[PDB]
RNA sequence: UUGAGCCUUGAUGUGUAGGAUAGGUGGGAGGCUUUGAAGUGUGGACGCCAGUCUGCAUGGAGCCGACCUUGAAAUACCACC
């Protein structure tokens, strides 16, 4: 039926407004979900190559749609503003070896620059499936609190594929159109800043608007 | 190929061969002797003990279960398949031959080798430097010096010109001792071997057909999955 | 796209090439004639920037990646997972550079290396080898086993598909069908058709030249006549 | 005759080069002289090359 | 009749140990069946012959996430591909 009522009803042919689209998103509500809303971005980048690696960070200050517990992983007494920032998880060197093998992983990772054992214990656990620090990101940083008190904000980040496209979370469909707007242009602000060097070309081909269990349309 | 005294009768004294490699056993059938004059050709898929059995054959593996035996006096020729670089790298070709001749014969000893195309100052000096081709066709000329009887051949025409395969299969049909040479190319089998053993699953067999048949015997042996 | 032009290749006190041109347009899979010690090898490593074209200006396009398959293949005690996943370059070159890290305690480089490596898929390495490795025969038991051995036929699949482990732009064959059988030629064959960048091989079997060739450099005598 | 023409060039950064000839079918080998370069007034490495 | 390109739709694809022919990014841990469930009768096409697979009724109204071995983790579904 969700494939069958709402893929009639909308049409392909033609792209719609960035408010208007969101709205009859919104009208959908196929799902009995909250239907948290995503948006996928297909950017103009050789993914071939490994200069043009894309990586950055957005704060959406109305919704992020859920919440995430940093562990914060500090070497010594870098624990010092771990136990301030309030973080769900807990940073040790020695608990790190083992909280590998017996739990995952929290939402986000803690640098440590002297601590270099989330490296040698992550590996495959750690970096296979997309949760390792990134000194360019900005996972690794010396204002260990500074960078805990970022993570609980709603730090969304981001990754290419092999096809240089984005996808990530805005909010739900619960917050507002004009908080979905006012989200989508400071992703896209930080996604435009964050650009390569060597990118020619049209740094967005298509921005699209998803429901993450309805069906998503291109918004602008 | 010059002429060699080619008396011995009993090539090899042949009997529960096993050869095993140590880790595993490769072979432990095998088949009839040399009886001089035999012209054998090894057929068989990879991987299927066709080196194994030349080495044994050659006296460099000694079977696991023992007595291959050897006549007393077989002068062998053996070019291995792919240990091409089993002869010496740090010596060149003249002072490579002169230990294999090593008193007599002059500093004319290298007229021998400017006929097979290493004819300048090409033989004061060998590395990698040499070419897979030179490097294959020095093995033949080494082979050839010292009038071998039983000649036992791992694929010679890998790194071979056309008009080095030509040479060599033109030396071969009027060849006199016994022979031995396993390769896939239908036209140094058709012209030179007779015989046409198989080498099977951990067994040599003396085989029925030709190449035509061989060639569809492999294709229907992947029925089995 | 590829031009050699007045390339004047000399080795030692010996020259291959007195001056010789000729141009090799891109997706065209081209083969390679000579005789034995002409120069064909020499060549192909002068594409592989090893040697000096001694006033030739051989340029072809910086941007692309070249897989190539070598003549000799020595005995080595690495297991054939490892003699496979070290055709994959900049991941080995990546992983030296983390162990000099990881050995040095640069925790900006730790960062840097790991995100250069989950860049590239990195860690299914291992699997994507033994993916490709399972055509090429091959069960499981092989894998830890040392390329020492390996027949002689086996060996010759273990450096050949050395090079399909990398998705490369150029292909340089240098004699690939050397042991093989009528099995694996034939595969090696259908792949070939198939594929898609451009590809220079060097080879004397007339049979296996003809289906997927479109045009041969002859080296003759120090030139090359297209 | 048989002789070539090299230009064997300064090390020391600089675009300065002594143009000579050499056979180079007889010795096998890169020159590696050493002399004196006026745009730095010290005596360094000169290498063939071309 | 026959090429190339573009838009859309439906299929398409292990490994190695696995319930299983586990394509990526990762949103989710549940909607899917009810314009009427799985299974059975039955073809098609693929077939790393293990197995996917979809036209028809009949049967009629259920089974997939969970926890399992892992480099990964699920065709629960849906996005951009
Ligand atoms: N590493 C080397 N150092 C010095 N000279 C070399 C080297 N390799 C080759 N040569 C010289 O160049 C000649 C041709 O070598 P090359 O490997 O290019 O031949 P080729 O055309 O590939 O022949 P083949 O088909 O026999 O492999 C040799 O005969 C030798 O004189
Ligand atoms: N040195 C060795 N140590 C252990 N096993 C070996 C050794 N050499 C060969 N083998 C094994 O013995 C078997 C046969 O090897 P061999 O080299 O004799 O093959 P072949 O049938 O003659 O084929 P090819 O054309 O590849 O040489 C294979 O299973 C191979 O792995
Ligand atoms: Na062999
Ligand atoms: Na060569």
């Amino acid at each position: 039926k969700r494939m069958r009522v709402i893929r009639e009803k909308v049409d392909a042919t033609k792209q719609y407004d960035i408010n208007e689209a969101i709205a009859l998103l919104k009208e959908l509500a196929t799902a009995k979900f909250v239907e948290s809303v995503d948006v996928a971005v297909n950017l103009g980048i050789d993914a071939r190559k490994s200069d043009q690696n894309v990586r950055g960070a957005t704060v959406l200050p109305h919704g992020t749609g859920r919440s995430v517990r940093v562990a914060v992983f500090t070497q010594g007494a870098n624990a010092e503003a771990a136990k301030a920032a309030g973080a769900e998880l807990v940073g040790m060197e020695d608990l790190a070896d083992q909280i590998k093998k017996g739990e995952m992983n929290f939402d986000v990772v803690i640098a440590s620059p002297d601590a270099m054992r989330v490296v040698g214990q992550l590996g495959q656990v750690l970096g296979p499936r997309g949760l390792m620090p990134n000194p360019k990101v900005g996972t690794v940083t010396p204002n260990v609190a500074e960078a805990v008190k970022n993570a609980k904000a709603g730090q969304v980040r981001y990754r290419n594929d092999k096809n240089g496209i984005i996808h990530t979370t805005i909010g739900k469909v619960d917050f507002d159109a004009d908080k979905l707007k006012e989200n989508l242009e400071a992703l896209l602000v930080a996604l435009k800043k964050a650009k390569p060097t060597q990118a020619k070309g049209v740094y967005i081909k298509k921005v699209s608007i998803s429901t993450t269990m309805g069906a998503g349309v291109a918004v602008d | 190929f010059r002429a060699p005294e080619s008396l011995p009768n009993p090539l090899l004294k042949m009997e529960k061969v096993s050869a095993g490699y140590g880790d595993r056993i490769i072979l432990d059938s095998i088949k009839l002797n040399l009886v001089p004059g035999s012209r054998i050709g090894l057929l068989g898929r990879n991987g299927a003990g066709k080196s194994t059995l030349i080495k044994l054959l050659a006296g460099e593996l000694a079977p696991v279960s023992g007595e291959i035996g050897l006549a007393k006096g077989i002068k062998l020729g053996y070019f291995a398949q792919h240990q091409l670089e089993y002869l010496r790298a740090d010596e060149s070709p003249i002072q490579h031959l002169a230990r294999l001749a090593p008193q007599e014969l002059e500093q004319k000893l290298r007229d021998y080798l400017g006929g097979f195309g290493f004819q300048g100052d090409k033989v004061t000096e060998e590395t990698r430097r040499f070419s897979g081709g030179e490097k294959a066709r020095l093995v033949l000329a080494l082979i050839v010096w010292q009038r071998p009887n039983l000649l036992l051949l791992d694929q010679p025409t890998n790194h071979l010109d056309l008009d080095m395969r030509q040479a060599l299969t033109e030396a071969l049909i009027e060849f006199e001792g016994a022979l031995v040479v396993v390769s896939h190319d239908r036209h140094l089998l058709r012209s030179t071997t007779d015989d046409l053993y198989l080498v099977h699953d951990r067994k040599v067999e003396p085989f029925d057909g030709d190449l035509e048949d061989y060639q569809q015997w492999l294709s229907d042996v992947q029925k089995q999955a | 796209m590829i031009v050699f032009s007045s390339l004047q290749i000399r080795r030692g006190v010996r020259v291959l090439l007195d001056n010789a041109t000729a141009t090799i347009n891109p997706g065209q899979k081209v083969g390679l004639v000579g005789k034995n010690g002409c120069g064909k090898s020499t060549l192909l490593a002068l594409l592989k920037n090893e040697i000096s074209a001694d006033g030739g200006s051989y340029t072809f396009p910086g941007s692309w990646q070249l897989a190539w398959v070598n003549q000799e293949t020595p005995a080595l005690p690495q297991a054939a997972l490892e003699y496979v996943i070290d055709g994959d370059r900049e991941y080995r070159q990546l992983e030296a550079q983390l162990h000099d890290a990881n050995e040095r305690n640069d925790g900006h480089a730790i960062a840097t290396i790991h995100g250069k490596l989950d860049a590239i898929d990195a860690w299914s390495i291992r699997s994507r080898a033994a993916s490709l490795l399972h055509g090429l025969g091959f069960s499981n038991e092989q894998l830890e086993r040392p390329v020492s051995d390996f027949s002689g036929g086996w060996r010759m699949r273990l450096n050949l598909a050395q090079a399909l482990i990398c998705r490369s732009d150029l292909l340089l064959l240098d004699q690939p069908t050397n042991h093989l059988d009528l099995d694996a030629v034939i595969w090696l064959e259908k792949w070939l058709k198939s594929y898609q960048g451009t590809l220079i091989l060097i080879s004397h079997d007339r049979d296996f030249l003809d289906p997927i060739v479109d045009k041969i450099i002859h080296i003759e005598q120090q030139s090359m006549f297209e | 005759g048989i002789r070539e023409k090299i230009k064997l060039v300064s090390s020391a950064g600089t675009g300065h080069f002594y143009t000579t000839t050499k056979n180079k079918r007889t010795k096998p080998e890169k020159l590696e002289l050493k002399k004196f370069d006026p745009v730095v007034r010290q005596h360094v490495i000169y290498k063939e090359a071309k």
